């Protein structure tokens, strides 16, 4: 599963969160079996204005 | 103030959410002991001192 | 004084539910002896524990 978030909303993706983006945009299993990968992407991902 | 003189703030005699505070992910920590952040708008307290 | 024997029977059976009903006071290391504080302060994550 693939996704760009600020770099405070990564502490949301995990099982069992809450708040925007687990609660409305991406929600794990309580027993959730896998990993998250996280990397900083501002130099792909962010544009002049 | 200097945390050697610490503020004490009563609250009390009010209606307060709490889910506007925990959201709010300008906070760099937001632990809690013997209660669940996301469950304190479920609650009542006699006073709370901030 | 003489059923001293019936009257033992009667006592420790009474005795050892009393017993095992004041054992529901007991904290065991949880926060509350009362399981609906524990369920109406704290998540699943939390709670399970």
């Amino acid at each position: 599963d693939s996704f760009v978030i600020r770099g405070d909303e990564v502490r949301q993706i995990a099982p069992g969160q809450t708040g925007n983006i687990a609660d409305y945009n991406y929600k794990l299993p309580d027993d959730f079996t896998g990993c998250v990968i996280a990397w900083n992407s501002n130099n792909l991902d962010s544009k002049v204005g | 103030a200097s945390v050697y003189a610490w503020n004490r703030k009563r609250i009390s005699n009010c209606v307060a959410d709490y889910s506007v505070l925990y959201n709010s992910a300008s906070f760099s920590t937001f632990k809690c002991y013997g209660v669940s952040p996301t469950k304190l708008n479920d609650l009542c307290f006699t006073n709370v001192y901030a | 004084s003489a059923l001293g024997k019936l009257q033992d029977v009667v006592n420790q059976n009474a005795q050892a539910l009393n017993t095992l009903v004041k054992q529901l006071s007991s904290n065991f290391g949880a926060i509350s002896s009362v399981l609906n504080d524990i369920l109406s302060r704290l998540d699943k994550v939390e709670a399970e524990v």
